[PDB]
This record gives C-alpha cells, structure tokens and sequence, in this order.
C-alpha cells in the first residue's frame, strides 16, 4: 500500500515496487518566481509539458570497489530535449527537480546507497600547493561533467573538504538492497536570486556513494547497473538570444 | 417449520444480483484533463493479467493530457450494422442440356461453404438472426435470357424433386419463387427457422447415441439444430432448353443476435462442415521478420 | 418511422437500431471489483 | 487480505493462499432454469448436495517440454459420484461449474499456464484431406478423453484452427508461478437449449497451456504436478430411464 | 471556455501547501510520564532510515 508507487510528469510515467518515500526536499515543492520576488522585467516563458518530463540519463554499473558518481544540475540537461535547446536559447532560468535513481537487486546481493543533493555542489582541487597560482583545481569537465556524469577520487571527503557522515543533513534517501530499489526526491528552486543562468551556475548536484559496497556469491548477476531520471517541474527561461552552448 | 435448512435455501436461491449494467453510448468517449500526480500508493499502471481481468489503466491515470469532445461515431461497430451486408453463401449449376437429362439441381442449404462470410460469422459461438435471401441468375457466359424459372424450398422431410416435371414441382404447401431469367434478382425474407433457441456454428458433440468409432469419426460435431432444409431450382419446360445455367445466392443478416464471441481462424479452411486443418503447414497469424529489435 | 408493409415482424428492414455497450463483462469478468488506481494484488 | 480465499461447496472445501481473484464467466452466477425458458414439462431433480461439490481428477505433470492439456464438461464427471450416476440415468441435464486449477512451485521455478474455457471446443482433424469422404476426423477418445483429460499435439491452433493469441476473449486466467499458484473460475450453464444431454453433447472445454514453459535450476524439484477441482453448480436432471453409459 | 485544459492548471497552479509549521519554543522540553506497553503492530522503535 505504501512500496507501490508512481510518479506521472508530462509524458512521463515512472512505477515503483519497493521505494517507500517521497523526500520533499526543506518541505517545499517547486513552484513559480511570484511578482514580489521577480526582477526580470520581461515575460518568462514557461512550456510545462515539452520540458516538464522524466529524461533518462545513461546507467552506471556498480562494481565491487566502486567509488561513487555525482551529476550538476541543470549541467546534465543542456544537450537533450527541449529543456536543453531552452537553456541553450535564454540566459534566465528557474526550476526544480525531481530526481529518481534505480538500483535492483535480487534478494541475495547487498549493499547501501547514499543518494543525497548538495546545493552548491563546489568541488576541491586535490593538492598540497599553498600558493594561489600554482595551485591545482579542477578542469572544466570535472566540475561540470555533462549527461555522462562524474565518478569520485575519495568520497570520503565527498571531493569537497567536508567529511560524508555529516553529509545526512543535505536532503538525502538511502537505496539499502534489502529493502528498497529506488530513491526519490522532489528539490525545489535553491538560488540566491529569483533567476540564473543555466549553463555558467549550476543550482546543486546530486550524489550517489555506495557506502556498503556491493557484495554477492558467485553464480549471481554481477551486472548490477545505477540508473537516474530527473524531472524539472515548474520550468521557466527568460532572456532569449541566439543559442550559446557555453 | 419442523426442518429449516430446506427453507433457508429455497427463500435464498433467487434471482443473484450479477451487476454488470451497460450504458447507452451514443459516441466515442472523451477525456478529461489531468496534471501531474506525484503521489505514492495509487499506481494505475501497474496491473495483473494473472486476473484474468484487462488494465483499466485509461489515459488520464498515465499521461497529462487535454479534454477533447469526441464526435467521432461507434454506430459501424455494431453487429446489425456489422452483418447487414449481403455476401455470396452458395453457387448451383444446372446444366440443362442433352447430355444432362436431369433437368434441376439440388442444394443442400449450408452456408459454410464459402470463406468470406463464414469467418465473419463464425466469430460468434451462438447467433439468432433473420436472412434476406437473394438469388441472382446467370447462364455460364453471365447472359440474360428469358426463361422462366423455379426456386423451391424443401424443409427438412418434405420429398425432394426427382426429375424436371416430377409432381413435387406442385408446391401446393412448399413455399416457391417463380421468376424469369430477365428480371431483378429474386429476394425473400427467411425467419429464425432453427427448432433450438439460436443457430451454433460449434457443436461439441454427437448427434445420436450409441458407440462412437476412432478411425472414421464422420459424425462428430454436426448438429441437426443447424441444417434447415434444401434449395431446389429448375426451368419451367417439359423439354430441354439447352443451356448452362448457374445461380448465385446471397444471404443477409437483420436482427442479429450474437453470443459467446471466438477467436477468428487464422488457418485456411478445408472442409465444410469440419474445422479441419493440416498441422503440416501452420500458416503462423503474423509474417516474419528479420530480428526482434529491429521493428520495420 | 420505418415502416413495414408485410403483417410479418420479420420482414422489415432495420427495425431499431442500438447503442449499448457492456465490455465490463469481457473485460472485468472478475468477483471483487478491482479499482482503477489501487494495486491489483 | 485478498491473496487467501477459501471456497466452499456441500461437503467440500479449497484453501489457497496465493491466488488472487475468483473469475466469474461473462458476470453471470450459474442459476436454475427459469419457468419462463423451460421447455420439458416433467419435473426436474435438484440435489444440490450429492453433486455440488469438488471433485479432483487425476494430476498431470508438467514437463519441460509440455503442449497443454484439454478436458470436456460435463464428459469428465460421468462415471465419479453421483454426478456420474444422475447424468448416466437422467437425458435432460443442467449445470454450472466452478474450476480451480492448482499448480504450485517454489519462489525459484519459472513459468506460466494459461487457464481458459472454450464453449463449444470442437476439435478438429490435422490433415490435408480436402474430400469430406477420406479426411480425416479425430476419434472419439480425442474428443471426448474423460476424466484422464487429453493432450495437445499443437496448442499454437489449439487443435482447433484459431489462434491461441485471440483465445484470451474466453474467460481465462494465468498462473504465473511468481505471483500465483491457482486459477478459479465459476462459468454457467452456456448452450443454446434449456436442457442437454450430458453424455452427447459437451457444453464446453477447460484449455491448461504452459506457454511460458517450466524453467529451474539443478537440484530443485522436478515433478511439478498440476491437479484440476471441479464444482458442477446449481445442477438439475430430468428425464429419468435405465442407465446408458453411452 | 473554449479550450479548457489551460484554465484547469491556471487556476490550480496557486501557492501549495507544504505544511512544516513551527512554533515558537521558549525552553527545552519536557517529558511526560509512561508506563509498560505490552502491545502488538505499534513499535516506535523500529524506524527505516
Ligand atoms: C423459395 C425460397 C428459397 C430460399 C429460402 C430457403 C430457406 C433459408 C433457410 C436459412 C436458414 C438459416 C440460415 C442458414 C444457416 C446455416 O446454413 C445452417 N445453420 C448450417 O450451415
């Protein structure tokens, strides 16, 4: 009554046998920049069911010394989709997300998964180097990694200086393959400013650690694949311009 | 009073309510709008075929959609409608010549005998309907040419013809249709004439009683409740008009009942009144393809 | 209004005509009704 | 809640745990013959108790390679109880039937059966014998097998001519052995005549196809039995004389 | 009115209740009494992370 479960977005449907929650992220649901917060002048644009949808991006496979995967986002969807031609085409934008991640198992394997979102997800360049211009940071496609999305160097330290156990109090779900298979969260809008941009700042970036590594006896499936969704509800863009990718 | 379990039931083995009460639909249905529902216990997609019951799933429940007031007509879809088109059910020959020194020809009143309305109508188990004969009549080129000539219906019992001008021609209680070669088509209207409740087009079982053989089961599955009669034709002459003659019947159905609906055959026919088939070549319902994923 | 000029029902041309459907029996032929957006089982 | 059921009829009772919904054949309760439809004057019998009940049939093992099976009603209940007695001694006879196939296996096997009702199964002769005079016909153990029930040689046709595909239109249900491990189904009394004979004519056939065929691993059982019940409901004879078998 | 499907959302597209209301806490709270519960299907301490 309560592990059934399914999610409807635009064009989109997404069941569920064994997750049993909806995280709410800070318990608010997306919703639209009201009049008294706006300072863009000009008219939004707002689709709502062309963007609004859930976009699969490609599966991870967990392997047994797997390290951890983390995505930005809106970084992931800029390339795909109608959300993606409108962030390529306006300089503002606003959304929240709705993200979901699907990792089955059969009741034999083992294993726990941390999927949480880190609102300003900025990583750290790993090296002793004191001085500011010779010190390492980290490239273009390490931070903003794209629909491929990034794996993690030590996750310990969640590749930002501060440790993971206090991690918990980021909106997060945990993905325990006796339990559950799948972990959802809805994030609403989190910025400093009514609108951004949508390819310089991205909002958050989500976070998949496996902190019981994954462990079964032989003859079971070894192919144990990771696989995200994300929906961006209540989409608006402003600014509209010639297309820039970056 | 004295003993109550034969009361308790007598007065409980009334009419059981069955509910499953149909509604007047005129046109196609709508739809209604729906948003997105992000909630977690309700799940309308996932279903169970192990039911026996079909997904319900509708398209709100599924996909946010628009309302749209759908016009569109459901009324071609009914079996009246469905039915109410005539097709050919049996051809007769009479080839009236002097070689031939019969003089009429004889047809046994079966349907079966030609695939385009069998498979139509065999996709029903139990129907009652009224025919609306009609007997077109040609000569074997397809000319016209003015010679009267005699439709006599023989029900079952009734002594069939035995030559061109026998006495069973009187047809002082047969129902007859005499008709020249130069005029429209004959057409007639026939009742539901079965001593049964409906017609069966499947009639699992035997006839009669008695032992039952393995070799030559040629009785098995023909039931009488379905033949009903003869078809008799000649020329009204007392000598030959040397000509081949050949009449094409039509059947159409009106007021048509149906029941217990099957699975319409998807091997060729080989026999009238069996279902046979050859397991040799199974002639599979869908054509092949290369690969599975690779949809043409 | 169609008519009929024979004393015979069964002579008659397309004497109603109907709409009425009932697929619940074919299509939930079953005892307790399943609803449309709970779990099945 | 809805997994366990129990039915029960005269002295006779059937627990299961894991099937899930009892199909009642085209929304109709099996009933008797109202005044209004009978055409036999003499007055009928009605037991109710002597006949109303579950009879099980021998049980068939499914194979790995298995076609299916075929029984008649009411041709298997004609020489067990007093069913078999009344439809021997009386020619007019009348019933519904309840069904319930039971075919269970262990949370690791594999596979699934297809329970149907044909009305009026009229089996046919596989032979390209087109002249009514040396085709061939099956022969009466084919057609009427008895409580033994018989054997498909193609169930694709099901012996029949038609499609197994479009047989779903019957009143049918699945056992699939990881959900389900019995089938029921309550059908009524289907013929167009008030009364029949019971030993001639039989109103209908129960279909038993494993269409997605019996799969495990080594070491698990393998004689997986499948065993029928059968029910005849509200049943009525008439038309008593000396007994005929056939 | 003519095409429907844009009011239905328009005007069901208002602030949402999120409902997490606070209250105002002066002190640290308190602890009422309790007593042994020997009862069945009401376990507070089996949680799911
Ligand atoms: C003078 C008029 C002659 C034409 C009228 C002949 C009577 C027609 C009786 C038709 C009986 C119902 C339709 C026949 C159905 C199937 O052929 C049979 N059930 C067996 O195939």
């Amino acid at each position: 009554s309560d592990r059934v479960a399914q999610l409807t977005v635009g064009n989109s449907s997404i069941t569920t046998q064994e997750a049993a929650n909806i995280v709410l992220a800070y318990g608010e649901w997306p919703e639209y920049c009201p009049d008294t917060d706006a300072t863009a002048v000009d008219k939004p644009t707002r689709p709502d069911v062309s963007v609004n949808r859930f976009y699969t991006l490609d599966s991870k496979m967990w392997q047994e010394n797997s390290t951890g995967w983390y995505w930005k986002f809106p970084d992931v969807l800029n390339k795909t989709g109608v959300f993606g031609q409108n962030a390529q085409f306006h300089y503002l934008y606003r959304s929240g997300f709705c993200l979901h991640v699907q990792c089955n198992a059969s009741k034999f394997h083992q294993g726990a998964l941390l999927v949480a979102v880190i609102p300003e997800f900025v990583l750290a360049g790993r090296g002793s180097n004191t001085k500011p211009n010779e010190a390492p940071h980290p490239g273009f496609n390490t931070t903003f990694p794209g629909t491929a999305g990034a794996s993690f160097n030590d996750p310990y330290v969640l590749d930002s200086g501060v440790p993971l156990s206090q991690s918990l109090i980021y909106p997060h779900q945990w993905i325990n393959l006796r339990t559950n298979n799948c972990a959802t969260i809805i994030v609403p809008y989190i910025n400093a400013v009514p609108f951004d941009s949508a390819i310089n700042h991205s909002n958050f970036g989500l976070i998949v650690v496996p902190v019981s590594p994954l462990k079964y006896s032989s003859g079971a499936t070894t192919a144990i694949p990771i696989t995200v969704t994300i929906a961006p509800l209540n989409s608006e863009f402003g600014g509209l311009r010639q297309a820039v990718s970056q | 009073d004295p003993v109550e379990d034969i009361i308790h039931d007598a007065l409980s083995s009334t009419v059981r309510r069955a509910i499953t009460s149909g509604q007047d639909v005129n046109t196609a249905a709508g739809t209604a709008p729906s948003s997105h529902r992000l909630e977690t216990g309700r799940v309308p997609a996932l279903q169970a075929a192990e039911t026996g019951a079909t997904s319900n799933a509708t398209d709100e429940n599924m996909i946010e959609t628009r309302c749209v007031m759908n016009r569109n007509g459901v009324l071609e879809a009914t079996i009246s409608h469905f039915f109410s088109r005539s097709g050919l059910v049996g051809v007769v020959n009479l080839t009236d010549g002097g070689t031939d020194t019969t003089g009429y020809a004889v047809w046994d009143i079966d349907i079966m005998g030609f695939v385009q309305l069998r498979r139509k109508c065999e996709m029903f188990t139990y129907m009652r309907f009224n025919a609306e004969f009609t007997f077109v009549t040609t000569t074997e080129n397809g000319e016209a040419r003015p010679f009267m000539l005699q439709y006599m219906y023989v029900p079952p019992g009734a002594p069939k013809p035995t030559g061109r001008d026998a006495f069973q021609w009187q047809t002082a209680t047969n129902p007859s249709v005499f008709v020249k070669l130069t005029d429209p088509p004959a057409q007639v209207s026939v009742p539901f004439m079965s001593p049964a409740s409906a017609y069966q087009w499947f009639y699992d079982g035997y006839p009669t009683f008695g032992q039952h053989p393995e070799t030559s089961n040629t009785t098995y599955g023909q039931c009488p409740n379905n033949m009903m009669g003869t078809f008799a034709v000649r020329v009204v002459s007392r000598v030959a008009s040397q000509l081949k003659l050949q009449t094409r019947v039509y059947m159409k159905l009106k007021h048509v009942r149906a029941w217990i609906p099957r699975p319409i055959r998807s091997q060729p026919y080989l026999l009238k009144n069996f279902p046979n088939y050859d397991s040799s070549k199974i002639t599979y319902s869908a054509r092949d393809r290369a690969s599975i994923k690779q949809a043409n | 209004t169609n008519i009929n000029y024979y004393k015979d029902s069964y002579a008659a041309s397309a004497s109603r005509q109907d709409f009425t459907q009932d697929p619940k029996k074919f299509t939930q032929p079953v005892l307790d009704s399943i609803r449309e957006l709970s779990a099945p089982l």
